[PDB]
């Protein structure tokens, strides 16, 4: 399945995802798409794919995409988390950590494109999580880059860490929320189990966990050292040693073998397929699995991966190529 | 489990292909994580003796790298008294997932054969190796025959 | 028992341990919450270094006690 | 659906609430659970403040979704 989703209720794991589109304002399934799209970059952004809304008191041209869980049946307030990076391992690429072919595979947003078996991705986040070695951005958040050695290649999705789970992601939320405060400009308070973000005067060294019912609760701590409050000073600090620039060591050979498009190039015949009804070669141009079988005689809509005639299940399950 | 998938492919490769300097690879059947090996120095003054190493690959592998612990006293200013060589490639702050262990041994043995006092641990040995090249040679002659293991037969 | 631990640049914490428990255990616990390698943790107490094998009972530490954690920033 | 109202200081509340239930309902329920009124309690969800008329529908929140609770302070 091209679309995978995370389903709370009662799946708790990466399911198939049934892609549907609706109107922006009225929000029904009465939409006329101009084009029926190429990639997750269409579907993830609000107000990209636009067309014509059918049911007639509704002039909102732009549409809204939503993903549902493709295993057991659902109702409308179900909206599952769309996993846009992770597709099935159709081309059969190895993991860059481990010479193993497993399905499906994560694809990081990096330039040469690096992919991975699933169980490593649990290991990669948590070893970074235990050690604290993520990359925190102001706008995006507290995420990891590409694993091989790729600059400017962060995953743009907090909800992908829900594959790690309600235990780990909540811990990720605590460590992430702490990670923002140093970059914003604060310190975590040193009382055991309090963590009060408090703002005293500049001049006053003695700051106290003060509040009442919540927050403040009996601890006067020194500003520089964070001890019980005193007049003079504490002992001296340790020498610092700057790293500053760090050439991240990448493996040449394994990075070749961990490429999503090639690595070794198994899928070669994926360009022209014999259509059943007509019996003619037709070329697949770009993203769309949905291909029109482009003959004066024929005129027929058929799916590339399936082969049979284009229906809403083939629309929903795997609309576009991954 | 994961490291066992990792390392049995590597252990078959490194024993079959053979690192030549690195010899006497004592690896356990059940205990895959501990690898012991006898490195053979070729440059003076370490080729007078021979040094054993025990690389302890941890539970989380290969996300965290192992610690190459020597079970040998060696007269060399990177490595300390107990058994902790200082290696740039085995680092936490700088690490790649796709690291070959023989690549670390290529890092290690070149480090053993060519002494770095630019990034050492011990102060007087790094002081001595930078300042008095003869005396560090002379002490390493006396040290390594006394402490280090014998030269092999092949 | 409740103990405070101190760092180089300000941030003091606590950690739940006993007299019996091990410093390699406690560095694992501080590695759990704080986010530092046991390789890069230098615990000092009363002008003395805390060993990974050695324990809080040997060094003799009670509740309401501070551990001076010096940081390794060149881990190499 | 279970929500984790994770406050700033440590402790977090578990509450059985729908998308249909509002913040004014949850301020009643958190007042039931802990014992703090609607006027003191301030709900926020990742920056944006939660208001009394708006709901878990408008702010768009699911089961296992972490809200924050900030407390107003009366009389200095
Ligand atoms: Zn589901
Ligand atoms: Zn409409
Ligand atoms: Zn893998
Ligand atoms: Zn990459
Ligand atoms: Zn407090
Ligand atoms: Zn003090
Ligand atoms: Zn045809
Ligand atoms: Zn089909």
């Amino acid at each position: 399945n091209s679309f995978y989703v995370y389903c709370k209720g009662p799946c708790q794991r990466v399911q198939p995802g049934k892609l549907r589109v609706q109107c922006s304002t009225c929000r029904q399934a009465t939409l006329t798409l101009t084009q029926g799209p190429s990639c997750w970059d269409d579907v993830l952004i609000p107000n990209r794919m636009s067309g014509e809304c059918q049911s007639p008191h509704c002039p909102g041209t732009s549409a809204e995409f939503f993903f549902k869980c493709g295993a057991h049946p659902t109702s409308d307030k179900e909206t599952s988390v769309a996993l846009h990076l992770i597709a099935t391992n159709s081309r059969n690429i190895t993991c860059i950590t481990c010479t193993d072919v497993r399905s499906p595979v994560l694809v990081f947003q990096c330039n040469s494109r690096h992919v991975i078996c699933l169980d490593c991705f649990h290991l990669y986040c948590v070893t970074r999580l235990n050690d604290r070695q993520f990359v925190h951005d102001p706008q995006l958040g507290y995420s990891l880059p590409c694993v091989a050695g790729c600059p400017n290649s962060l995953i743009k999705e907090l909800h992908h860490f829900r594959i790690l789970g309600e235990e780990q992601y909540n811990r990720y939320q605590q460590y992430g929320a702490e990670e923002c405060v140093l970059q914003m400009g604060g310190v975590l308070c040193p009382r055991p189990g309090c963590g009060a973000g408090l703002l005293p005067e500049p001049d006053c060294r003695k700051v106290t966990c003060e509040g009442g019912n919540g927050l403040g609760c009996g601890f006067a701590f020194c500003r520089e050292c964070k001890e019980a409050y005193h007049e003079g000073e504490c002992s001296a600090v340790f020498e610092a040693s700057g790293t500053t620039t760090q050439a991240y060591r990448v493996d040449e050979r394994a990075a070749e073998q961990a490429r999503w498009e090639a690595a070794s190039k198994e899928t070669i015949k994926k360009t022209t397929k014999p259509c059943p009804r007509c019996h003619v070669p037709v070329e697949k141009n770009g993203g769309c699995m949905h291909m029109k079988c482009p003959q004066p005689q024929c005129r027929l809509e058929w799916c590339w991966n399936c082969g049979c005639e284009w229906n809403r299940v083939c629309m929903g399950d795997h609309w576009f190529d991954v | 489990m994961a490291a066992s998938r990792r390392l049995m492919k590597e252990l078959e490769e490194i024993r079959k292909s053979g690192m030549k300097n690195f010899r006497n690879i004592q690896v356990d059947e059940a205990n895959l994580l501990t690898w012991q090996g006898l490195i053979v120095p070729d440059n003076p003054p370490y080729d007078k003796g021979a040094f054993r190493i025990e690389i302890n690959f941890p539970a989380e592998y290969p996300f965290k790298p192992p610690k190459i612990t020597f079970k040998t006293k060696i007269y060399h200013p990177n490595i300390d008294e107990k058994g902790q060589v200082k290696l740039p490639v085995i680092s936490a702050e700088n690490w790649k997932p796709a690291t070959k262990t023989d690549q670390v041994i290529q890092s290690l043995i070149a480090l053993v054969n060519d002494p770095q006092p630019e990034h050492p641990l011990r102060a007087d040995l790094a002081e001595e190796y930078s300042k008095d090249r003869k005396k560090f040679s002379k002490n390493a002659e006396e040290f390594t025959k006394k402490y280090g293991e014998k030269r092999p037969v092949d | 028992m409740q103990i405070f631990v101190k760092t180089l640049t300000g941030k003091t914490i606590t950690l739940e341990v006993e007299p019996s428990d091990t410093i390699e255990n406690v560095k694992a616990k501080i590695q759990d919450k704080e986010g530092i390698p046991p390789d890069q943790q230098r615990l000092i107490f009363a002008g003395k270094q805390l060993e990974d094998g050695r324990t809080l009972s040997d060094y003799n530490i009670q509740k309401e006690s501070t551990l001076h954690l010096v940081l390794r920033l060149r881990g190499g």
